[PDB]
Formats: C-alpha cells, structure tokens, sequence
C-alpha cells in the first residue's frame, strides 16, 4: 500500500497473504476388450500378434489421443480469434500480444493448428509472395510447409477441428497415466506399451462361456490448470472465422425415387461444417430433409433444401439453397 | 475401506506475476527536500 | 528511452512497414518469424506491461 | 521513503518528454450477442477497440 508521508491517519494498515491449491485426480479407466468365442479362435484368427495385438493397441492410442482432443477444447476458453481467412498473421500477433497481456512466459509455447488453418497460413499472400516474406526459397510455393511463425512452431494434428489452432504454455494441462497391477490370481500378460504409457493385457479363460477374453486396460485422468479466480488464461484458441458456404457436390438428382443421400455442406475456407449446421426443406412433402441432412426421397419431382450456418463471427446465418430432382 | 494420508505438492506452478523492467531506466535521486539548480543562459 | 504498451507492440508488429519483408528491408523479416520490433527510429523499443498497453 | 518530480522548463512546458497514442475507429462488444445468466443475474459486460487493449 501506498503511504502519505509527514501525516499519520492511516498507520499500519498490513496485508497477508493466502496460497492457494487445486486437486488433480484419476477419474478414467481406458479399456478395450475382446471375446473371442474359442471355437472360431481355433480357424479364424492366424496370427494372434497381428490382427489382435497390434488392432488393440492402435485402438488404445487412438482412445488416448481423442481423450487429449477433447480435453484440450474442454476448457473455458474466453476468445476465439477469429482469424480472417485473407491475412492471418494479424490474428496470430493478436493471440501473441494476448498472451503476452497475461504475462504468460514466452518459452515454451506448444501450438498445434489443423490441416485448414495449414493451408490458410500456404494461402496467404505474405507468406507466398517472397518479398513480402523474407526467404527467397519460397517454401510456400515448392512445398505446403509453412514454417516458424510470431515465434512459435506449427504442427498440423487432424484430432482438433481442421478450423481451430491451439497456443498453450507448457504448464497448462495435467495428464496422468497409471499402469493397472498385474493381479496374482490370474494367467501372466505382458507389458504392451503404446506412444510411452504403458497398458495391462490381461487374458483369461472362460470356462462357462468356452471362450478366451482378453482385455488391454490403463488407468487415466485429467486436470486443466486455472488461474484461482477461474480464468483459463494459460492457453488461447483461434478460429478461422467463415464468410460463405455452399453445399458440396453442386446439384443432384438423389439415388432413386425412393433412396436417401447424406447431404454434406463445406465453409469458403474448406471445413466441413455439416455437424453444426440447420438443414430446412421448402418443398417437405416433395422430399425430407433430416436433422444431419440425410435427405430422403418420398415423392418424385422437383425440390429445394436451404441449408443455413451460424458465422463464429456472430451475426447473421449464412444461407445457401441447393435444387434437388428426386426420380 | 482403508484410509489414506493426503498429499500436497508443488511442480512448476507459480502464478503469473509482472516483470520489474521500468526501475532503472529513470534518474533516481538518493535523500527533507533536495533542490537542483537550473543554469542561467545570457543574450547577445 | 523509448516504452511501448502491449497494444502499441501489437499494432507495430501489425504495421505493414516492418511486416513487409520488401518494405522493412530486412531479409529475416522478424514480423513473420519471431515476434520482436528491434530497432526503431533513433532508439530501442522497450516492451513493459505495467503501463497502459495503448500508451 | 519516495518522492515524484516531473521535470519541466521554466517556461512552463513538459517538453522533455512525449506520449503516443493509438487511434481507435470503432469498438466491439466481447461476444457478439448473449443472453445473461438467467432471468435474475448479473453480467460483466467488455468492449473491444479493433485494435486489442481494454477500454
């Protein structure tokens, strides 16, 4: 506190302090099992390190790394960015100085972006043009690989949306994994690891059932790390804003007077939106529009099916009408 | 039904604080009043 | 001695003066890669958080 | 114990020192359209400035 000199009203006046804490625990148990009902074990399966194993293990880093995909998007993120799909750097510098306003340590900054936010970044002018660039090999234009950028490193991850990029400190997310003890009342496993944590194989006889199930299991949990006022400052995402739509595949007949065919919509950008995108019909009763825009055909003829997008920008829904000719 | 100790740690956690960077580049003064001179400047 | 805010770096770094490699005249092109001014006019640039970031 | 001097001429001017200033050309609400809380809440509402400081 600040003191006014040579004038004694406010004497003393001391401070204290509080230090904080937050609890980080186990709460996921990632398994995946199999029966396989011996009597087809004896002549379907041939090797059982291949077509076993191996499909097990794929499965369980793959379950890994979706639980850190939706983890990483499972926090209370403040803005979005939004990048515009022109110039992009300017949106870069923004989450840049954002950090920066936190006083969040520069070292150390993981950014993953997605395969859109990739080719925006291949797209625009001042990383294509070299002298508005600065390498005079132009790696924009002999290559796809766009480079360091406002010092920071670009991965391209597919698990996160294609329109989405992550800038986090390296303190930001708490993952634990723990290997499953290998019990002593049961036929010995092994010690199956996949991308470093280490899984439990544990098979078993099922005399009732005359089957063999086997089962690859690893304890898991998750902690994102807040500030104690709970803002999620550690970490920024951004959003290649859109500015138009339109439904992929142009005009269309269907498959028959009677079939279905899943409609699918794409953003300017070339993100695939149709999860969170409405679907209305004009003409209902001359063909059905499903809520994911699986549109069937009941009657024969002539219709129309508007499919409408809300912008992340905000504001107005971008429509755009497709004809279709059910036969 | 056993029951367990708590634990309390401490890896690389520290809250985000400011960085002492505008002391030093101002003229600080050591020591009631301190009075500076202002030198005359004639006409020709 | 020259002080910035952190909305006065941004909009340095979003200057097309310094961000164009042709017109900042820099083959590095430090507005692309890593984020730092260097040098302007007469003087360094200083980047400091406590005051006002538009200032 | 500390004391604060800003020194001027005799004149009467600070001309010894100098600010700068960002412009600003429109500002923007945090969050496009929201609906509160619930019927009976409180919301902080936050404006940008197109340009990334607080105002």
């Amino acid at each position: 506190n600040r003191r006014d000199l040579r004038d004694p009203d406010r004497t003393v006046i001391a401070s204290e302090l509080v230090e904080h804490s937050f609890g980080v625990t186990l709460d996921k148990h990632v398994y995946a099992a199999l029966k396989f009902t011996d009597e087809q074990r004896t002549l379907d399966i041939r090797d059982y390190t291949k077509q076993v194993l191996m499909p097990q293990v794929s499965a369980v880093a793959y379950e890994l790394e979706d639980y850190i995909a939706e983890l990483i998007e499972g926090a209370p993120y403040e803005e979005t960015i939004l990048i515009d799909p022109a110039d992009t750097v300017p949106a870069f510098i923004t989450a840049d100085q954002r950090m920066g306003e936190a006083n969040v340590p520069t070292d150390s900054r993981r950014l993953v972006v997605g395969s859109a936010v990739a080719a925006a970044l291949a797209k625009d002018k001042q990383f294509r043009h070299a002298d508005w660039s600065g390498d005079q090999a132009n790696a924009a234009l002999r290559e796809a690989h766009v480079g360091r950028l406002a010092g920071m490193n670009v991965i391209r991850s597919n698990a996160i949306a294609p329109d989405k990029a992550y800038l986090w400190h390296r303190t930001a997310f708490i993952l634990a994994y723990r290997t499953p003890v290998v019990p002593e009342g049961a036929k010995a496993g092994a010690s199956f690891s996949a991308n470093g944590v280490a899984l439990r194989w544990l098979a078993d006889y099922d005399y009732s059932q005359l089957g063999d199930r086997t089962l690859l299991d690893v304890f898991t949990g998750r902690k994102v790390v807040t500030e104690v006022d709970g803002s999620f400052v550690r970490a920024v995402e951004l959003q290649l804003q859109a500015s138009s739509i339109t439904i992929v595949g142009g005009a269309f007949a269907l498959a028959t007077t009677t079939g279905t065919k899943q409609l699918k919509v794409r953003d300017d950008n070339g993100t695939d939106v149709t999860a969170r995108c409405t679907f209305a019909s004009s003409a209902g009763t001359k063909a059905t529009v499903s809520a994911a825009g699986l549109v069937t055909g009941v009657a024969a003829g002539t219709a129309d099916i508007t499919a409408s997008y809300v912008p992340p920008q905000g504001g107005t829904a971008k429509t755009a009408t497709v004809t279709v000719t059910v036969p | 039904i056993f029951v367990k100790p708590e634990l309390v740690a401490e890896i690389g956690v520290k809250q985000l604080q400011r960085e002492i960077v505008l002391p030093g580049l101002v003229w600080t003064n050591p020591l009631d009043t301190i009075t500076v001179r202002v030198p005359a400047i004639t006409t020709a």
